[PDB]
């Protein structure tokens, strides 16, 4: 669990800070990744390795990890900086734990397309696939992050770039089966015995590293995201 | 020179003499210069000449 | 430098009898004798390797013996369809594989597959580029060797390219040095061969085969006496193209 | 056996320089320590030191 304030505030022209603390087993031993998801769109990576930023994110964002806690500094926030910020950390127990979300309220090509929805049949079976083409799928790994309507991000499973060792979450362990096809360039996720508390979109996330986050604890990060499919699991 | 557990305790002092017969009479102390923090059980020594 | 010559020339023995094939050598060579059988028109097939163990697929009527400077093959059974020429090859010299004039015997008187391409006239535009594409074994962990077969002369050495593990060097013969350059395309699993400076005598039938296994890990627990050693670490013959020359 | 690193190869067959750092506690005195911090020497006042 990553402690994070639920909502912050700030005026246009001042710099605010967004802290996200945690235990010494996930933040103190690994890197923290910040994300930003506008209402009605897909998230994106902002700060990775606690000291680097991609070419898409400008240098106006600042981040640092001091000991077992992190801080997200947004110098000169504008009117478009109204979204939810989540922190990411890979604990040594083979799990991807997210934060709580900071609802910042101001006072002023690579494509990952996934399908599969409709009747969920909570108690039968459901197939979920994610297409991938144009970013050297054989070199980059994949992830699965679901987001319930009105809740935060939740990690599902991860697959290595070589298609070998894989890991699952503590709440979905033993029921899901993740796999990939290097010949067809597609990502699959066989879900079985879905409960009524799995109402989310299951966004297909693309990793920037090669191996699982357990060995490469300084390069993992979800750069490119996709438009998930909202499930309709009910009685 | 000594054989302390961790330090060697090299003491030295340079005083002028005039008798030139043997160790002259007079009390002179040796100020410490270098304490090498190396652990070694030395039980033998030998001087060097040029 | 080791010349291997066969004593029999034309064995017209009727089926249902014995058969012997003597092979001598000038230099004292160890047990590195490999027997081959090549049907007229088809590709050669190895029968006995190292003169101590037989291959997997041929009948058991090929028990041979001999070691040192003399080798022999004791075929003490009938010859139903043994109409072929039996050549020899020494396995001691790795970059100097030399063949010999085999004996022409008559009656009276498999997912691993690799094909080739490229051929035809050679006098206009003396610059050829053949191919050797395999679809069986994993290309990259084995070296590619080339052998040519002149009409009515037998097999002959061309060259080979070492595997990516044991250096990317090369070693050609004396009659093809500075003329033929061989390169590999392990990214596409295709073996090529450049034929610049072509003459009238270089109109043989070229074949691309495998070489020793670069990964000797499996060759430790596995003994070179079963079908696994012949399936994993062994050369496999393929098809051959034709080279036509004119004035 | 050689590796044969080429720039055309994808991620996974590239050279990765690994620097493994080890630590031992022998009987000899510690000759390597951490960067002990420092502070400002205040004037006459009953404080710690």
């Amino acid at each position: 669990v990553l402690t994070q304030p639920p909502s912050a505030s700030g005026t246009p022209g001042q710099r605010v800070t967004i802290s996200c603390s945690g235990s010494s087993s996930n933040i103190g031993s690994n890197t923290v990744n910040w994300y930003q998801q506008l209402p009605g769109t897909a998230p994106k990576l902002l700060i990775y390795s606690n000291n680097q930023r991609p070419s898409g994110v400008p240098d106006r964002f600042s981040g640092s990890k001091s000991g077992t806690s992190a801080s997200l500094a947004i110098s000169g926030l504008q009117s478009e900086d109204e979204a939810d910020y989540y922190c990411a950390a890979w604990d040594d127990s083979l799990n991807w734990v997210f934060g709580g979300g900071t609802k910042l309220t101001v006072l002023g090509e690579v494509q990952l397309v996934e399908s599969g929805g409709g009747v969920v049949q909570p108690g039968g079976s459901l197939r979920l696939s994610c297409a991938a083409s144009g970013f050297r799928f054989d070199d980059h790994a994949m992830h699965w992050v679901r987001q319930a309507p009105g809740k935060g991000l939740e990690w599902v499973s991860v697959i290595s770039g070589d298609g070998g060792s894989t890991y699952y979450a503590d709440s979905v362990k033993g029921r899901f089966s993740i796999s990939r096809d290097d010949s067809k360039n597609s990502l699959y996720l066989q879900m079985n015995s879905l409960r009524t508390e799995d109402t989310a979109l299951y966004y297909c996330a693309k990793d920037r590293s090669y191996g699982p986050p357990d060995v490469f604890n300084y390069e993992y990060g979800m750069d490119v995201w996709g438009q998930g499919t909202t499930v309709t699991v009910s009685s | 020179f000594k054989n302390i557990d961790g330090y060697f305790k090299i003491y030295s002092k340079h005083t002028p003499i005039n008798l030139e017969r043997d160790l002259p009479q007079g009390f002179s102390a040796l100020e410490p210069l270098v304490d090498l923090p190396i652990g070694i059980n030395i039980t033998r020594f030998q001087t060097l000449l040029a | 430098e080791i010349v291997l010559t066969q004593s029999p020339a034309t064995l017209s023995l009727s089926p249902g009898e014995r058969a012997t094939l003597s092979c001598r050598a000038s230099q004292s060579v160890s047990s590195y004798l490999a027997w081959y059988q090549q049907k007229p028109g088809q590709a050669p097939r190895l029968l006995i390797y190292d003169a101590s163990n037989r291959a997997t697929g041929i009948p058991a009527r090929f028990s041979g013996s001999g070691s040192g400077t003399d080798f022999t093959l004791t075929i003490s059974s009938l010859e139903p369809e043994d109409f072929a020429v039996y050549y020899c090859q020494q396995r001691s010299n790795w970059p100097q594989y030399t063949f010999g004039q085999g004996t022409k015997l008559e009656i009276k008187g498999s997912e691993v597959q690799l094909v080739e391409s490229g051929g035809g006239l050679v006098k206009p535009g003396r610059s050829l580029r053949l191919s050797c594409t395999a679809s069986g074994f994993t290309f990259g962990d084995y070296a590619m060797s080339w052998f040519r077969q002149a009409p009515g002369k037998g097999l002959e050495w061309v060259g080979f390219i070492r595997s990516k593990a044991y250096g990317g060097t090369t070693e050609y013969a004396a009659s093809v040095k500075g003329r033929f350059t061989i390169s590999r395309d392990d990214s596409k699993s295709i073996a090529y061969l450049q034929m610049n400076s072509l003459k009238t005598e270089d109109t043989a039938v070229y074949y691309c085969t495998r070489d020793r296994y670069a990964r000797y890990d499996i060759l430790t627990g596995l003994s070179p006496a079963g079908a696994d050693y012949f399936y994993y670490a062994m050369d496999v013959w393929g098809q051959g193209t034709t080279v036509t020359v004119s004035s | 056996q050689s590796y044969g690193f080429r720039p055309t190869y994808g991620v996974g067959h590239q050279p990765y320089r690994v620097v493994v750092l080890s630590f031992e506690l022998l009987h000899a005195p510690a000759t390597v320590c951490g960067p002990k911090k420092s502070t400002n020497l205040v004037k006459n006042k009953c404080v710690n030191f």
